[PDB]
RNA sequence: AGUUUAACUGGGGCGGUUGCCUCCUAAAAUGUAACGGAGGCGCCCAAAGGUUCCCUCAACCUGGACGGCAAUCAGGUGUUGAGUGUAAGUGCACAAGGGAGCUUGACUGCGAGACGGACAUGUCGAGCAGGGACGAAAGUCGGGACUAGUGAUCCGGCACCUCUGAGUGGAAGGGGUGUCGCUCAACGGAUAAAAGGUACCCCGGGGAUAACAGGCUGAUCUUCCCCAAGAGAUCGACGGG
RNA sequence: CCGGUGCUGGAAGGUUAAGAGGACCCGUUAACUCCCUUUGGGGGUGAAGCGGAGAAUUUAAGCCCCAGUAAACGGCGGUGGUA
RNA sequence: UUGUGCGCCGAUAAUGUAGCGGGGCUCAAGCACACCGCCGAAGCCGCGGCAGCCAACGUGUUGGCUGGGUAGGGGAGCGUCC
RNA sequence: GGGGAUAAGCUCCGUGCGUCGAGAGGGAAACAGCCCAGAUCGCCGGCUAAGGCCCCUAAGCGUGUGCUAAGUGGAAAAGGAU
RNA sequence: UCAAACUCCGUGAUAGCUGGUUCUCCCCGAAAUGCAUUUAGGUGCAGCGUCGCAUGUUUCUUGCCGGAGGUAGAGCUACUGG
RNA sequence: UUUGAAGAAUGAGCCUGCGAGUCAGGGACAUGUCGCGAGGUUAACCCGGGUGGGGUAGCCGCAGCGAAAGCGAGUCUGAAUAGGGCGUAUCCACACAAGAGUGUGUGGUGUAGUGGUGUGUUCUGGACCCGAAGCGGAGUGAUCUACCCAUGGCCAGGGUGAAG
RNA sequence: GGCGUCUGGGGGGAACGCGGGGAAGUGAAACAUCUCAGUACCCGUAGGAAGAGAAAACAAAAUGUGAUUCCGUGAGUAGUGG
């Protein structure tokens, strides 16, 4: 039969869910598309993988219909 | 062949070698192109070798 | 009869000042046109052996 | 004369396959097998890369010399059904889709922090310095909408270095940095180098493992039966248990 | 049936080892020539000699090549129509 | 007629009853629904002995938990000879 | 869930699923993988689990209200059946 | 005794293979999975055991709260296919 | 040995003896224990009828970083105090910085190795024990059998009837 | 070449010596370079020991050692190696 390829698992996905508190540079999503779009103090990669830009909580929101990623920066001692 | 691995000795002297690809029958004459030289500091041209 | 080392390992393998053991990253010998400059320089210098391998190098290194 | 002549295989043989990418199986995190089901890759682009600015399709209707379903022109409807170099998927109309001007960041030294992971690999990355491109500026640029387009180590070649140089000065050779040479495609790569027969066979194991017999199931076989389209008590199709 | 492979015969050409040949180049330095500074090193040219890599040229069989040979090893066809 | 709880044919292979474990059972010892007892294990409790870990107070007692086990890891010992 | 004819006591995966493996004891007639329950040792004590209580065989030919005629209970379909 | 005799020696040849491996008790106690492999009955690393050390509940269970899914179900002039 | 065997998978007639993780090496790693301790220790050898005394050559600690030249509590990369890598036992206090995860300094505190020997693994040795078919070297065999060489022997009786 | 006459040799032996010739099993998880190993074995020769031995040597700028042999270190190091 011609089946019996395929390619490895990619291992996709969201790394940090609501709440969880990160360090700057450290990546919230892994995706192929925009499924999630950047939003306060996150970045976009090259792999279009999302990424945090200053210490603080996830929170995922919804900016003029598209889910989006912020970070929001948790109050200091 | 198509594609085939260039050098960019820096024009410069410098002996900066870049390399990359080019299609060498799009452009069959030799590649010309301005980039960083280390050594020199400078953006100087760099010729294919 | 005294115990004799691993040549290879011995090639490949260095200790650090506090006995830790360090070795050379591949991928960085030829092909290196399509690789970008990133890529070969995450792949420079040294880093210190995985936990995994690190029995196994120090068998290879002490006899 | 010394050796080699791979593995998978619902027992073997012919055949097919071996690496990478996309979807389903996959049971709404990740991951998940089959000689399970579908496809693609071993490139390409000097612009199809960078930047600045501008634009919005396809389809349908109406009207137009050739001209027609369908070329080019005009008006209207048209929110995405077009297109994105290339499979599929996730995206993209805010455009990542179409056009133009300048350009080479398809940089050098780096890199906090992470993802993924037996290990080796692999992946993302803000920010700093140098020197630039585009832009009034803010700013963006460490190739390409993203995910394939690839090969470790050894050995050797080439360029440069304020490294070394077997008494000394040199040189040879060695070293560092950059880089080149493998359908090593059996794609973690037993050698730089390798096909077959044995019914003349031998040895050691294995019912992992089969041959004959059983234990189970039933594609098939047979013993019947269910409704009755019919031919004309007897045969009973088409379907069914 | 001499197309294939052997075998036998023949070289007119192509290719081809060792050996002869040693152009050219490179290392070293007697000698000079520029410095650049002061309590002699830093650049170039460079004879001879000694070394190292060595090219053109010459060169046999073999192979390619030209023939013969099957009681040499081997081989010895399809399709359509027509009284 | 409609749905229903039990029933009947369908039902059917080759050593011997052989498709309740046997005898036997509808005067149920069968089924359904309620109710009351008892039997039943190395499970739990009772009484006694031992051991591991920990705790308390002490200069070894007490207490609380725990003590199936192959591959295997650790600890402590019996017997033999010189 | 896939492959196979959704056939296999077939095969391949997922499962803070279980047991066996490496698990004795009780029950299912017998019965690694099912049900109850995890054996430190002793007792001629008690209470229970699953499963049972006519006799084999420990404990109920238990009580009350109904059904079954087929030994149904104590194996099976389409379908047939005052 | 013959698809390469016999004897001694190299020699205690080599077998990812088969068999065997001897007293006791106490505590704990697996795995039959992943990746790679001239690999599939072997092995390396990881996963799971034990011992020692260090660290302390960071493990686990339950309640509440913050999150992302594209399964079951359903639906379809909301798309693509039949 | 197995997923699983009371056996219809394996082995064992019985008894008594015998029969399988050992040794070497200043080997390697870990962990006990003893001596000395910023030091520890000798090897060959020499002298003692011993197990004792001597013997400093070496070895391991005592500074690291770097390919190396080299520099050194720093060093490498780099144009860079500009970040990183490795190193400066560890802790404590005090400051000045930052809340991009903590850092930078000033004082104290002061750092532990090595040599015997026990045990568990490990390397090279046959290395826990047992077991091939076969492979090499040197020899032994044709009194069996295969063929050949020399020299001898044997083949009752009866038929048929070539050349000449 | 022959004849005569004198003086030697021949062979054995366990290990050790020197000079020549020289495997394969094995390891490399295959195998040919390589290893095994200049081993096993074989040939020629000794002596009480043998062999080597008196610089056409090292060394590295020290105004340095001073024939050979053997023992310990240097050192599993510098290196060398599909």
């Amino acid at each position: 039969s011609r089946n019996g390829r395929d390619s490895a698992a990619q291992r996709l996905g969201v790394k940090r869910f609501g709440g969880q508190v990160v360090k700057a540079g450290e990546i919230l999503v892994r995706q192929r598309g925009t499924h999630f779009h950047p939003g306060v103090n996150v970045g976009r990669g090259g792999d279009d993988t999302l990424f945090a830009l200053a210490p603080g909580a996830v929170e995922f929101g919804a900016k003029r219909g598209r889910k989006t990623v912020n970070i929001v920066p948790v109050a200091r001692p | 062949d198509v594609r085939p691995k260039i050098t960019l000795a820096c024009e410069v002297c410098k002996h900066r070698n870049y390399i990359t690809k080019k299609n060498r029958r799009n452009d069959p004459d030799r590649l010309e192109i301005k980039k960083f030289c280390p050594n020199c500091g400078t953006h100087q041209p760099h010729k294919e070798s | 009869p005294k115990a004799k080392t691993h040549s290879g390992a011995s090639k490949r393998f260095r200790r650090t000042g506090t006995g830790k053991i360090v070795r050379q990253k591949a991928n960085r010998r030829h092909l290196l046109e399509h690789k970008p400059t990133k890529r070969t320089r995450r792949l420079d210098g040294r880093t210190t052996v995985s936990a995994a391998d690190n029995s196994r190098i120090n068998k290879l290194l002490n006899g």
